[PDB]
């Protein structure tokens, strides 16, 4: 059933921004829903599957979320910079990393949500993380020279 | 250095 | 749609003819139905009007006529919040509760409490508890469900028919089953010693409504949870058991609620996860 | 609302950074190319710069000069006053009037008003007297 | 989540305009006709475009069915049993396709209202799921002697 599945994954997601380590038994039937024909399914697998994950496991979702992130909906976007916003809290040393694709998704299009959602990602991570302060700042400051609103 | 902007105010431009 | 250009005025002028004699059973019905459309399609029936509409459809309980009868029940049930002096149709319904017609019985239990307020219902207790402990399932059930809606109106006098719905919770029939125990533990929610002397003996016993089966299994992890949450409690073993349930509605609702309990262990979660695994493959 | 948004945050985080002279730059660059009400934010936000870096202060005064000839009447009475209390040079002005906020409740001074309104009295309104948020 | 027989929340049929033909509301969640209203046209913004079964929608679990010129929902609590949801949807729509001949369009539904209404009352009772067997409830209904 692919509303229970759904359910599940959306679930175990709200698990793993609290408890990532009681989600982690879970990591391989969410390897599996990262094929799932509904993509909401897909997205919310690999987003646990990153708040989940070991250090080395983030350069491998993180490609395979930006081979998504044009069939998703914004909702569904505003989940992923969700996620990213979890792995810097969980890996500060990769901040430089994430801190480049939510720039990348800053510069694509998208609507007034998802930009919002990615510019408080990049404002939380500049205040957690004294290090990406001038990185995140001079981001913002690019951003906001062709800023739509 | 050439770049397509796709901002919100040249959306809206481009849809006036 | 004969329906789609239904205006109130109209209708409840047609809904006069309830007052001549004799009555045309199917073009009264139709009447009703129209009105009870109305309703539906959120059209504001005045008080005054709802309540001449009312006191006319009493009138049909002239005819002898089956389907007019129970839209007369659907009408009552519809018009009782909205209409005044409603008690009027409550000597009625308490006969046909108790008459020969079993098709009348589970539908005039349900209107009775409906429009029976909180001073009146001492008057129908004796029918009630008859109701409940039926042999016919839908007047039982009927019975069950309108106790648990009269709880909210009258918690101290629908406590006191704690010993036919247990008597009604050993039915064979699966929605009776699931009433009974509905109702059972909505009456000693606020008692901790009576949930947990309730589920240690449906435990024992077993149930054979998977709709009972999902009640109890809430009603187990809640119990579980106030405990805090010893894993070693029967408890978990009853919950962990309905994940070899027969129905698949019953092993969700055990799957779900194990993930759901606070502290659990990495391999009390496996069991569940595995079965909600295979239900990712369900078509 | 995002370019204004960024351009407070660069105003209260810019001046505290390594090299503050770095966002001065983009935030000039608004009051050239943008609307009014970023405009007015750019302002806003080189005068907390000219307030927290004394390094600065005499490019800031120089900016804010050039800001002073603004067609927009809110832009130019900004600069205006930005330019005027930085020219004083006193900590204690730049603390009060540029950095620091209101320090109160908004619903108990919003109230406060209210009843000081109903009842006027020849003491002035003390803003003491109001609940710190 | 408290244990407890409520479980359906609200049960809405909408015409492919999205336009109320059937809703019951059990709980006061959308109090009033006009926020029941925006909900239902709603719900049929997000869900008329969609071949899926369920929905996360305001925080509600939707699971629905289209039929021909209609759409079926079942509205519950986002921590309810989506299974369950699924057995009272199922039971409403076997029930009328077994009571309209097999032919659940809007038209047979406007011409048999009458059974539109007692199916759905056989079926939940002030959000308490009352029968889940569309046989039982076919021959509740089918009192026409």
């Amino acid at each position: 059933k692919a509303a229970l599945r759904y359910a599940a994954v959306r679930t175990l997601n709200k698990v793993a921004m609290k408890h990532p380590s009681a989600v982690t038994a879970c990591n391989l039937d969410l390897e599996n829903l990262v094929t799932d024909s509904n993509r909401s399914i897909a997205t919310l697998a690999i987003t646990t599957l990153l708040k989940t994950g070991s250090e080395s496991s983030i350069d491998r979702l993180m490609k395979q979320i930006s081979s998504f992130m044009s069939e998703i909906s914004d909702e569904f976007k505003v989940v992923v910079v969700q996620a990213i916003s979890a792995l810097c809290q969980k890996y500060p040393r990769k901040h430089a990393v994430l801190m480049n694709f939510l720039f990348t998704m800053l510069r694509e299009e998208g609507g007034f949500e998802y930009k919002r959602a990615i510019v408080d990602c990049i404002i939380s991570i500049i205040e957690e993380n004294s290090e990406s302060k001038e990185t995140g700042l001079s981001h913002l400051c690019e951003f906001i020279e062709d800023c739509e609103f | 250095g050439l770049v397509q902007r796709r901002t919100e105010a040249s959306r809206n431009a481009a849809d006036k | 749609n004969p329906l789609q250009h239904l205006e109130k005025s109209a209708v409840l002028q047609e809904a006069r003819v309830f007052n001549e004699t004799p009555i045309n059973p199917r073009k009264c019905a139709h009447i009703l139905t129209k009105i009870l459309y109305l309703i539906n399609q959120g059209e504001h029936l005045g008080t005054t009007e709802a309540t001449e509409a009312f006191f006319a459809m009493t009138k049909l309980f002239q005819s002898n006529d089956p389907t007019l009868r129970r839209m007369c029940y659907l009408t009552i049930k519809e018009m009782s919040c909205i209409a005044e002096d409603v008690i009027i149709v409550t000597s009625s319904l308490t006969k046909d509760m108790t008459g020969k017609e079993d098709n009348y019985r589970g539908p005039a239990v349900r209107a009775l409490c409906q429009i029976t307020d909180s001073t009146m219902l001492q008057a129908v207790e004796r029918y009630m508890k008859q109701a409940i402990v039926d042999k016919v399932p839908s007047v039982s059930s009927s019975a069950l469900v309108s106790s648990l809606h009269l709880l909210k109106c009258s918690f101290d006098v629908v406590k006191r028919w704690v010993n036919e719905a247990q008597e009604a919770a050993s039915s064979d029939n699966i929605m009776v089953q699931y009433h009974a125990l509905g109702l059972l533990y909505h009456v000693r929610k606020n008692d901790r010693l009576a949930v947990s002397k309730m589920i240690s003996k449906f435990t024992r016993h077993g149930l054979k409504s998977p709709f009972a089966y999902c009640m109890m299994i809430r009603v187990a992890s809640k119990q579980l949870e106030e405990e805090d949450g010893s894993r070693d409690s029967p408890l978990f073993d009853f919950i962990e058991s309905c994940l070899r349930n027969k129905h698949e509605m019953v092993v969700y609702e055990a799957a779900s609620a194990i993930v759901n309990l606070p502290g659990c262990s990495a391999k009390e979660l496996a069991p569940a996860v595995s079965v909600l695994q295979l239900f990712c493959s369900s078509p | 609302v995002l370019a204004t948004r960024i351009l407070h945050l660069l105003g209260q985080e810019g001046p505290k950074t390594n090299n503050p002279s770095k966002y001065i730059r983009f935030i000039y660059n608004r009051v050239v190319l943008e609307h009014e009400e970023v405009r007015a934010g750019a302002v806003s936000a080189l005068a907390k710069f000219g307030a927290q870096n004394e390094e600065m202060l005499p490019s800031i005064l120089v900016l804010l000069k050039r800001c002073v000839m603004d067609d927009d009447n809110e832009v130019r009475d900004r600069a205006t006053f930005y330019l005027n209390v930085l020219e004083q040079k006193q900590k204690a002005l730049n603390a009060g009037y540029i950095l620091n906020g209101l320090t109160v409740s908004i619903p108990g001074l919003e109230k406060a008003l209210q009843q000081y309104t109903l009842e006027p009295s020849e003491k002035p309104f003390d803003l003491k007297s109001v609940p710190l948020a | 989540l408290e244990p407890s027989l409520y479980t359906v929340k609200a049960i809405l049929i909408l015409d492919n305009d999205g336009d109320r033909l059937f809703a019951k509301y059990y709980d006061d969640t959308y109090p009033s006709v006009k926020e029941q209203k925006a909900f239902e046209k709603n719900i049929f913004n997000k869900t008329h475009r969609t071949d899926s079964e369920i929905a996360l929608l305001e925080g509600l679990t939707v699971v629905y069915k289209s039929s021909i010129d209609l759409y079926f929902y079942v509205i519950g609590s986002s921590y309810e049993n989506e299974l369950m949801l699924m057995a009272v949807l199922n039971c409403l729509f076997d029930s009328l396709s077994q009571m309209l001949r097999k032919n659940v369009e809007k038209r047979a539904l406007l011409e048999n209202m009458e059974g539109l209404f007692l199916a759905v009352d056989e079926i939940v009772d002030g959000g308490v799921i009352l029968e889940s067997d569309p046989q039982q409830v076919v021959h509740r209904v089918a009192l026409r002697g």
